[PDB]
């Protein structure tokens, strides 16, 4: 019944809940709708039956259905694949906001890379990397030597930094210190930097260095890969920190259209939405960009997503419940990388024997289906396919002409860095003041 | 303990769950806590039961899907007001989707039986066939031990992840 509030939050995306939980434990008065009726906004996990209604002409017949995936709710299928780093951003979040409480995580068994047209598991460990077929002894060699410098280097201390400047040096000089080959390089910037093109290699190292020194971090925070990924899908994330929010006095509304945004007289600054529950009112907005597709601009590119649904474990991954597919742009004449993210039971996430495995590319020709054909190739036979084109779009302005904080639509990265990148800037232009955990 | 069995509460904003739930777990009235236990025994075997509460996230149907997750029990709760009692039908559907689970459901406010709004006649035949249990309560006439201990008696016929 209440109308007046300190903020509104619309739609329920990661972002957006992540944002309403943080301002309400902050003490404010938060008031979040959502237009659909079910919590996730752009990157929930859907139902076998809703994957139908979304990506397919025609429904699937009961029978079908029935003998081929089972009960539907056993599906929990993502829209948008993302792991979690371990020692990322979002995993901080996780403990700081004790949302942890509201979702449980398993590892994912490792991470993949293609080339010549295998796939090679990426060392976690050291046994795995003696073992392993990827690279040559001297190769070997002088990445351990690299990697050496990676966990040596302290920032303050310049008698660490081997001659390396992070901000003067490109990546490529970097390289050329340790005496690094092509191949080397590519391993190093598309398996552990996480870079879906060569761009790096003529840039300042500090983004590079960061993301290496990530990637080393998370796969020491427990083992196997440098990923986690959630019990039900990464629709447990948002429908987590919403729970947090609602705690700590946060109001909430599902199924919820916006029958009209409401704007002060003269100046263009946000002041309520009108709603079939009412009017509500609030200095300022967080929205995502369906919210407000005036006010927010697209970054030129498009992202196919091929959900897939198998009856078998991935060809040549020892019958892994999990993992990643990095497949790099140069493996494929392409711009950029494609990945994989792979998924099955073990995560209550589909039904008994099936995998989810989720093809994903920035689309740079005018026939995106056949650009994921290497990738549908690693998979075995394959059930069925799910595609979907997404445009990335992102505000034009940050928010300090009109009070309308929106946020950048779900990108092509194989992880939520860049997500909870967007939610310190938004707290930051809505607060005043940079995001300090409690 | 040897079984945990997460439950939640379920119906209409203002019935009484909150309440409830701090009567049969804190013997407190209020006139929020996110979920409170207490422990019981059946056939020698210690019991938590961790029950859950909706954070009002009922009032415009935003119950997280994640509420429901792993639990083997629930209570759907009707008011003196008929129209959470008709609402009953919606939660009922709600539950079975989300869930897995046993299921049971209660009249409160008891206490206010002069202003009675669909007596108790039509409330035992509603559960009667919906293969759910019933108990008229009151969080104030208290049948609110029985009303849990009878659903966790329930469910005790019924019977790696990674921390950050
Ligand atoms: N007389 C009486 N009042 C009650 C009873 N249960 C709850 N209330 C009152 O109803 C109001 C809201 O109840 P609440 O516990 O928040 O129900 P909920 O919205 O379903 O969680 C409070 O002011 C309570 O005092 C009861 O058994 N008897
Ligand atoms: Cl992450
Ligand atoms: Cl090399
Ligand atoms: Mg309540």
């Amino acid at each position: 019944i209440d109308t007046d509030y300190d903020v509104i939050v619309l739609g329920t995306g990661i972002t957006e809940c992540i944002l309403s939980g943080l301002l309400s434990v902050d003490g404010k008065k938060v008031l979040h709708i959502d237009k659909q009726d079910h919590y996730g906004g752009e990157a929930a996990s859907v139902t076998l039956s809703q994957l139908y209604e979304k990506f397919k002409q025609n429904p699937i017949s009961k029978e079908e259905r029935e003998s081929k995936f089972g009960k539907d709710r056993d599906w929990n299928v993502d829209l948008i694949p993302k792991f979690l780093m371990a020692n990322g951003e979002l995993t901080n979040i996780l403990i700081h906001t004790d949302v942890t409480r509201y979702v449980d995580f398993k590892q994912v068994s490792g991470s993949y890379v293609f080339k010549q047209g295998k796939i090679y598991k990426v060392p976690a460990n050291e046994i795995e990397a003696i073992s392993s077929p990827l690279m040559g002894i001297f190769e070997k060699r002088r990445m351990k030597k690299f990697l050496e410098w990676i966990s040596s280097y302290k920032e303050d201390d310049l008698s660490t930094h081997q001659g390396l400047d992070l901000d003067k040096n490109t990546m490529d000089e970097v390289y050329y210190k340790f005496g690094l080959g092509n191949s080397t390089k590519e391993f190093i910037g598309h398996a552990m930097a996480l870079w879906t093109n060569d761009d790096y290699l003529q840039q300042p190292a500090r983004p590079s260095f960061e993301r290496i020194l990530l990637y080393c971090q998370s796969v020491a925070r427990y083992g196997k890969s440098p990923y986690l990924y959630p019990m039900y899908g990464l629709g447990e994330l948002p429908q987590g920190f919403a729970r947090l929010s609602a705690i700590y006095g946060g109001t909430y509304m599902l199924d919820t259209p916006i029958d009209e945004v409401l704007y002060k007289k003269d100046t263009g600054k946000f002041e309520g939405v009108k709603t079939k529950l009412g009017t509500f009112k609030a200095p300022l907005v967080i929205a995502d960009p369906t919210y407000f597709p005036e006010k927010c601009k697209s970054t030129g590119q498009r992202v196919i997503r091929a959900i897939c649904i198998l009856n078998h474990p991935v060809p040549n991954t020892s019958n892994a419940d999990s993992l990643q597919i990095i497949i790099p742009q140069s493996q494929l004449g392409r711009k950029s990388d494609i990945y994989v993210a792979i998924v099955s039971d073990a995560h209550n996430v589909c039904s008994k024997g099936h995998y989810l495995a989720i093809i994903s590319t920035i689309i740079e020709t005018d026939k995106p289906h056949i650009e994921l054909e290497p990738a549908f190739k690693l998979l075995g036979p394959i059930e069925e396919k799910f595609m979907g084109i997404a445009e990335l779009f992102e505000p034009r302005e940050d928010g300090s002409k009109d009070n309308i904080y929106l946020s950048r639509s779900y990108d092509a990265s194989s992880h939520f860095e860049s997500m909870t990148d967007d939610v310190k800037d938004i707290y930051f232009r809505v607060t005043g003041h940079p995001l300090v955990l409690k | 303990y040897d079984l945990l069995f997460k439950i939640v509460l379920i119906g209409d904003s203002g019935v009484g769950k909150s309440n409830l739930l701090s009567r049969f777990t804190k013997n407190e009235f209020n006139m929020g806590v996110e979920f409170a236990t207490r422990t019981l025994e059946i056939e020698g075997k210690r019991i938590k039961a961790q029950i859950w509460d909706t954070a009002g996230q009922e009032r415009y149907r935003a119950i997280t899907s994640a509420y429901y997750r792993g639990a083997v029990g629930a209570l759907i709760v009707y008011d003196s007001k008929s129209s959470s009692y008709e609402n009953c039908n919606h939660w009922l559907s709600e539950l079975r989707e989300n869930a897995d689970v046993a299921v049971g459901l209660i009249g409160n406010k008891s206490d206010l039986a002069h202003l009675r709004a669909v007596p108790t006649e039509e409330s035992k035949t509603f559960a009667q066939e919906n293969q759910l249990l019933f108990t008229e309560t009151s969080a104030l006439s208290e049948n609110v031990d029985k009303a849990f201990e009878e659903l966790i008696n329930t469910i005790y016929q019924k019977v790696p992840t990674i921390s950050l």
